């Protein structure tokens, strides 16, 4: 039973702000032009392996489940394009799924591996930083023990936390500069 | 060719081999790759798009602004940071909105994208820049072996901005593979997902490993020898990820993984101690015997 | 004498007046000169808004008219009518968009759309004061009709105009008539036998004492205007004498060259030396120089000596007053969604394929069977909407017979095998006229045939038995289906035909978004064109099916028979003409103008040049070439522009 | 600021065009007024010139694509004049942008659409032709 | 009107005009065929021409009388959602 | 993932011989004429209350779900016939 009082008629409006500029309004307003016709949930690999359906993320958008945000189910897809190669609709899936998780991300729905990936580039530029197993590695092959990248870079890595503290980024994620660790 | 090698972090700093076997292979091919001295993570389009768009899209410009100040494009052998860097590129010439936004935060750091950045993915830059001819008359050792040729999806997709052709039934990297002597076995579901992607590898993976197994599956009733791709992602998933499958799912396979520039070392020659092999969790060896 | 405008706005309900602010734009109006009476009206082209211009050029002594609403394409003739009935010439009445160029493109900028609106009327308002009396020229109707295209629709405006006893010429591109329903095993939604119902029209064609059928021809100019057309039809060289050819198709063994024989959509295989169809109209047969290698083998089995590759087309010129353009439709080609793998997998076909392997007299002997191993198809799956309703294709419309062909179809199959499981993946099913949901009830309830709401996201084939997977998501159920099919049927939508492009240069007619030909308006005129005489009948106008294909057929007839019947037509005299005191004789205007109008001759001791009137289409491409200013296209004079680019910034 | 644009169109294929586009409600900005001619071929230099005098920031001009001129030819001679219009203009000191030439056919609604923000923008981006000013002087 | 979004007035008001003024056209409004009698290209009609009360030729149809018209009947044209009066003209463009 | 080898095809013929002649084959093959609009669904009381949806035991017998026979949900109906009584389809 869904009344009117547990919908959100300003959900598409929401997500298609949150897409603006980046990725960018027509991009993301494309999701109006969805007739729920299922091509994008039949080329999904991981709705083939879980109760994830693509079609119903989009469907719940313009119905105005804000539950939506809530789901595990818009994290199982892997931006693999496929719904977006194939959408005769032009609706650019992909990218509104991306946007439909910012909105997910402001609300606290962000898990911690992924929090902790963010922390990584944040805390030395690299998602997969550099080890000591990694200098003796290079080492051995013939390729400079540490690799001309941000993470050994001051002047990169400072760069990088102003853009962070400018875009708030620090504070979606829960960073704490002090502690230099996730709150 | 000059080129500003971006390199990621997968490959510099866990699958070194792979950076090793792209730099002889390309000057190998006259390619000149130049230091992009102090570039980051792209950052991940997917795990990072998914966060927050004006982080991913930002701190991509960051790095296009590296290569612009050289005066030079941009060249990689992950479709990771392929994708990311390319899309980061074509949004800032496409959108003003976006381009005002980003360069109003590089301001901050003193940098500023003026849109002359062309971002390249070695596999594309081989097949219509160098040629696939150039390959065969580099092959010192042929590979006669069979592969199962993984594309990745960020290599082609979102063919929109790509225009690298057909990403439903591409020729493309089996040209590059087949030149080296050996056979790119057609196999089910060619084009799927390896199951990494969008953060789903971190944050779900016993689904990912799914995905990466029904494709290990169908290359090996093929009769594929090992796997070839070009995303340091899909390697280490489908490399890595072996490992997670037969602690979690209970499936062996030791099927021998490979990155095709590593690919490319071995048929012009290389020494395998050089493609470091022997940091890969699936032994290689397997494949050297047959080859 | 001074110019005296009466300026009228229209709101059109609240299409203008919603976005324009219609008092505000007639207010502006009065201040301009010469602009005597200025009026706002809800719906100007209505009886009271006609009465309202009529009354005040009467009342107000008016010279000039100006219309501030619709586009003139639509409406021109109306108010040219209505000022007319006036006492005002037409000529001297001037349309000013602010509905398809203003208020429906700024919807959202209803400021900036009122000063737009203003400018618009001040640019007319600044034409209208130069425009000059015109006299309309009554020019007469060639008492004959001409229709392009020999399917069911051609048929119909051939049979019909020759019935009211008007003179028809009625050309066919390939060997015979028939069209795309000649290749129809049944037609739904009374599965009657297609070429049994089509064929007794052929005939009454092929004998019409008014009708004179050219087939295996082709037009290759048109020049003129409404009513005094003439027309070129190549009547194409068949390579075999007609009147000694008998159809009985043995000098087709010899033939070395195999052809795919397109009647088959490319299944079967005909030969250079070949016939379209068994009940083909006119039965007789044709050479394909295309593939023809000229080894004479053929003639060597003939008898009578019909072949003569000596043969040359014809070249007939006819008068016509009147042209219909039914030249029909072509299938989609859905190898472009490479995910259903149609030309990679043997398995995979075109309902336009299927409706030939059905047909009893197709290359399979009316046999459905699967094109891999020769084997009849257990388990069929149709996909609905191939080719339509589709972005990524660029065809964003709806084909509109596919969903009832795929269900017809599945009867028949059923018919002929019941135990044959089909499926249908659809989206929405469109079963809109009479007898068609019922149709659609029918197929489900009476022959068992199944529906699957969920648009298919690709087709898989096994390689080890041909067979292929259809993965889709019942959205009805929310789960993920991948059911195995022996064959798989793709309802492939309409484009138009492949010729459509020369018809279009020839005739001089315009294409909506659809790539389909362009009607003068779809309510007010859905079988005329903007092109005066010039009519379209059946699909190559848009999508659709064989009655609404017949009615289309009769429209274009009626339509196409008012000129005939009239014996006279009104054309404007928008025209070029060379003031001979001011042309030296520099002969930059005559290369200019595609249909020779003018011309270089001797006039009081000197050469000067001299538009021929007649001749003169009103493009305007000569005066704007002529360096001396002496030639000038009325209505459109140097002056006349002159004024009009003013008015945008200033009146004048 | 607002551009001012001036608009030439043929009444056959282009007017088409830019009427599917109303019809389509496909929203452009209202800085463009369009003038009617039966063909492109109508047009010529001074039209284009006598805008520019009178203060356009921009000229657009749009007629049916080559080869299907309703008049068959017209726009072909259109085609040799805009392309020698383009460089008088720079050597008049007016940026050959502030010109924009098109070929667009009934079905090209989007098209027209798409080519009057293109345009716009272009000129916003330009700003003002400062010819009339410099000429009141 | 779909799918063009035109009022409706566009398309058919002008063929109600050339309609009511056709040289070849005689229009009997308020009127209903009774009776038909005979067979094709021989048929015998009756027409009734309804009374409507009011002179047709000296009618101006300006609408005075509907101001002072005490009476309101349910207007059909409206659907029964608007209130007509007892001497009437159907709707404006009529 | 549904696929051929889980479906039973038969299950709409196998209900309608299980119909005939009690309550009568023209009865029982109604279920072909279903076009799945949910009027039955909107109008089961039962359905308020639980994850029973009446248009999904009709689709699972057309497209041959043999599981609807083990389902708890075809055992919630309570024969109120408001869906028979609204059917546009004259489904029974
Ligand atoms: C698979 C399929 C199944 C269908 N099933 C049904 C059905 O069951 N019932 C139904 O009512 N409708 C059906 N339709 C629609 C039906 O085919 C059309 O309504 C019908 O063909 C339209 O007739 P037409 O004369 O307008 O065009 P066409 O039938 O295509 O005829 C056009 C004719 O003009 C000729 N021509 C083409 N170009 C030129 C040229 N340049 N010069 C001279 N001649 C030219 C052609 O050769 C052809 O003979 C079906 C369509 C398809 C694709
Ligand atoms: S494929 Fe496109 S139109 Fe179809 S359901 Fe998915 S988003 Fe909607
Ligand atoms: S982009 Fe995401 S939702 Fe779309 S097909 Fe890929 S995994 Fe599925
Ligand atoms: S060419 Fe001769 S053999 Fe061939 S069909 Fe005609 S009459 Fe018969
Ligand atoms: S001459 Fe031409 S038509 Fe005759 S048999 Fe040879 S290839 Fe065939
Ligand atoms: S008629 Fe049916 S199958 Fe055809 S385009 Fe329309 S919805 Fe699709
Ligand atoms: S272009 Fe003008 S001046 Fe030259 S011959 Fe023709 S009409 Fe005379
Ligand atoms: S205006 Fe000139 S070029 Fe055009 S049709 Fe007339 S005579 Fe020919
Ligand atoms: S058709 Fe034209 S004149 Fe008539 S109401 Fe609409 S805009 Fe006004
Ligand atoms: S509208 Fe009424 S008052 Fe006016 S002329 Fe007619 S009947 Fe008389
Ligand atoms: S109400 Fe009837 S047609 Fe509708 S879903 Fe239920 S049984 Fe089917
Ligand atoms: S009869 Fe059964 S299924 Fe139908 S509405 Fe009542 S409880 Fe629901
Ligand atoms: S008519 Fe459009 S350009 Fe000549
Ligand atoms: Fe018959």
């Amino acid at each position: 039973m869904i009344y009117s009082s547990d919908l959100n008629k300003n959900l598409a409006s929401q997500i298609i702000e949150a897409g603006t500029p980046i990725p960018g309004d027509d991009v993301v307003s494309s999701l109006k032009a969805c007739y729920q016709c299922g091509t994008c949930t039949g080329s999904c690999p991981s709705g083939r392996r879980t109760s994830y359906r693509t079609r119903k993320v989009i469907r719940k958008a313009l119905l105005g489940m804000d539950d939506v945000l809530d789901s595990d189910d818009i994290w199982k897809c892997t931006t693999c394009y496929t719904c977006y190669e194939r959408c005769p609709r032009d609706v650019k899936v992909t990218e509104i799924i991306k946007t439909i998780r910012n909105l997910a991300a402001q609300k606290g729905n962000m898990a911690k591996a992924h929090k902790m990936t963010a922390m990584y580039v944040l805390k030395y530029g690299h998602a997969v930083p550099a080890n000591k197993n990694t200098a003796e590695l290079r080492k051995s092959i013939g390729l400079s023990e540490k690799a001309p990248i941000a993470q050994f870079s001051e002047k990169d890595l400072n760069e990088m936390n102003t853009l962070i503290k400018e875009l708030g980024f620090d504070e979606l994620i829960g960073f704490d500069w002090e502690k230099g660790a996730l709150k | 060719m000059k080129y500003a090698f971006f390199l990621g972090c997968i490959m510099p700093n866990r699958y070194a081999g792979v950076e090793a076997a792209t730099r002889t292979v390309m000057e190998k091919l006259g390619v000149e790759l130049v230091d992009m001295t102090g570039a980051s993570c792209c950052p991940a389009p997917g795990v990072f798009g998914s966060f927050d768009q004006k982080t991913w899209l930002t701190l991509a410009a960051r790095n296009l602004c590296i290569a612009e100040e050289m005066g030079v494009d941009i060249v990689t052998v992950c479709n990771g940071c392929y994708g990311s860097l390319f899309e980061a590129a074509h949004l800032l010439h496409d959108n003003k909105e976006a381009l005002n936004f980003v360069n109003e935060k590089l301001d901050k750091v003193g940098k500023e994208y003026k849109g002359n950045v062309k971002v390249r993915h070695f596999a594309e830059l081989i097949y219509n820049d160098i040629g696939v001819d150039k390959i065969a008359e580099k092959v010192e050792r042929p590979l006669n072996i069979n592969v199962g040729v993984h594309y990745g999806c960020h290599f082609l997709k979102p063919t929109d901005v790509k225009h690298l052709g057909s990403a439903e039934r591409p020729v493309m990297l089996d040209e590059i593979v087949e030149a080296t002597g050996a056979k790119s076995v057609p196999y089910a579901d060619k084009m799927m997902c390896c199951g990494a992607g969008g953060g789903v590898r971190a944050r779900e993976l016993e689904l990912s490993l799914d995905m990466t197994n029904e494709k290990i599956e169908n290359m090996i009733k093929a009769g594929a020898d090992c796997t070839v791709n070009v995303c340091p992602f899909c390697h280490l998933q489908f490399d890595r990820g072996q490992i997670e499958i037969k602690e979690k799912f209970g499936k062996e396979y030791n099927f021998p993984v490979l990155h095709l520039s590593q690919l490319l070392g071995l048929a012009m020659g290389m020494d395998p101690k050089d493609l470091a092999l022997s940091v890969h969790q699936i032994s290689v060896d397997p494949l050297l015997k047959k080859i | 004498e001074e110019p005296r405008i009466g300026v009228y706005v229209c709101h059109c309900g609240v299409n203008i007046g919603g976005t324009v602010d219609c008092p505000d734009v007639t207010e502006f109006a009065k201040t301009l000169k010469n602009v005597v009476v200025a009026r706002d009206y809800k719906y100007m082209c209505a009886d009271p808004g006609q009465e309202m211009i009529k009354k005040d050029i009467k009342e107000h002594n008016l010279n000039r008219v100006v219309v501030a609403a619709c586009s003139p394409r639509l409406h021109e003739p109306t108010f040219r009518r209505c000022v007319a009935e006036a006492g005002l010439n037409p000529f001297l009445f001037e349309f000013a968009n602010i509905r398809e160029h203003c208020s429906w493109v700024h919807m959202h900028e209803k400021e900036k759309a009122t000063e737009k609106a203003k400018d618009l009327v001040r640019m007319a308002v600044a034409k209208a004061r130069l425009l000059e009396p015109l006299e309309f020229i009554k020019v007469g109707v060639t008492q004959r009709a001409l229709v392009i295209g020999g399917g069911v629709a051609g048929i119909q405006t051939a049979l019909d105009l020759g019935d009211m006893g008007f003179e028809t010429i009625l050309v066919e591109k390939t060997p015979s008539v028939g069209g795309r329903m000649a290749q129809l095993d049944k037609t739904f939604p009374t599965n009657d036998c297609s070429i049994c119902i089509l064929a007794p029209k052929m005939v009454d064609v092929a004998k019409h004492p008014n009708v004179k059928l050219y087939a295996y021809s082709e037009v290759v100019d048109v020049q003129g205007y409404v009513g005094n057309f003439k027309v070129k039809i190549m009547k194409k060289a068949r390579y075999i004498d007609e009147t000694k050819c008998t159809g009985c198709g043995q000098c087709s063994e010899v033939c070395p060259i195999d052809v795919p024989n397109e009647f088959d959509m490319g299944i079967g295989m005909r030969k250079a030396i070949y016939k379209p169809f068994p009940q083909a109209v006119p039965a007789k047969y044709t050479i394909d120089k295309e593939h023809c290698i000229e080894c004479g083998l053929c003639a060597k089995v003939c008898g009578p000596n019909a072949i003569d590759f000596d043969q040359e087309p014809e070249i007939i010129e006819a008068e016509v007053g009147t042209i219909i353009c039914a030249i029909g439709y072509d299938a989609f080609d859905p190898t472009v969604r490479e995910e259903y793998g149609y030309g990679v997998y043997d398995n995979v076909v075109t309902a336009l394929e299927l409706e030939r392997m059905i047909n009893a007299s197709g290359p399979t002997g009316g046999k459905v069977i699967r094109l891999s191993d020769g084997q009849k198809p257990k388990r069929i799956a149709f996909i609905q909407c191939v080719g339509s309703r589709d972005a990524k294709v660029g065809n964003k419309y709806c084909s509109n017979v596919c969903c009832m062909y795929a269900m017809k179809n599945s009867q028949l199959i059923k018919e002929k095998s019941p135990d044959t499981e089909i499926d249908i993946y659809y989206m929405d099913i469109r079963a809109f006229s009479k007898g068609y949901e019922e149709f659609y009830e029918r197929s489900a309830k009476q022959y068992g045939i199944k529906f699957m709401r969920g648009r298919p996201s690709q087709v898989i084939e096994d390689p080890e038995t041909g067979n292929l997977v259809v993965r889709a998501e019942d959205t009805l159920l929310g789960e993920i289906l991948e059911k195995e099919y022996d064959l798989v049927v793709l309802s492939v939508g309409m484009v138009p035909t492949k010729s459509a492009d020369e018809v279009q240069k020839i005739l001089g007619i315009s294409r909506t978004p659809d790539q389909f030909f362009m009607e003068a308006h779809p309510k007010l005129r859905p079988v005329d064109t903007a092109t005066d005489g010039v009519y379209l009948a059946g699909a190559c106008q848009g999508p659709k099916d064989i009655p609404a294909s017949v009615a289309q057929g009769s429209a274009a007839a009626s339509r196409a028979a008012i000129p005939l019947a009239k014996g006279e037509v009104e054309v404007e005299p928008i025209i070029a003409s060379v003031d001979a005191e001011i042309c030296g004789g520099c002969g930059v205007c005559v290369k200019q103008c595609p249909y020779g109008a003018p011309r270089l001759v001797e006039k009081d001791g000197k050469v000067v040049a001299e538009v021929i009137s007649a001749l003169c289409k009103g493009c305007g491409t000569c005066p704007a070439g002529c360096p001396s200013g002496a030639l000038e296209q009325d209505h459109f004079k140097t002056i006349q522009l002159f004024k009009q680019i003013e008015g945008m910034f200033r009146d004048t | 600021w607002e551009p001012k644009i001036i608009g030439f169109c043929c009444n056959w294929c282009t007017y088409g065009g830019a009427d599917t586009a109303g019809v389509g409600r496909m929203q452009y900005p209202p800085s463009i007024r369009i003038i009617r001619v039966m063909c492109s071929g109508r047009i010529e230099p001074s039209l284009i010139l006598k805008a520019f005098k009178e203060g356009a920031d921009g000229v657009f001009v749009g007629g049916c694509h080559l080869g299907d001129c309703h008049y068959d030819s017209g726009n072909y001679k259109w085609q040799r004049r805009v392309m020698m219009l383009y460089e008088l203009l720079e050597e008049l000191g007016i940026e050959k942008e502030r010109l924009n030439h098109e070929w667009i056919s009934a079905s090209e609604g989007e098209k027209f659409q798409n080519t009057m923000k293109d345009f716009y923008n272009k000129i916003e981006a330009l700003g003002p032709c400062k010819l009339k000013e410099e000429l009141d002087k």
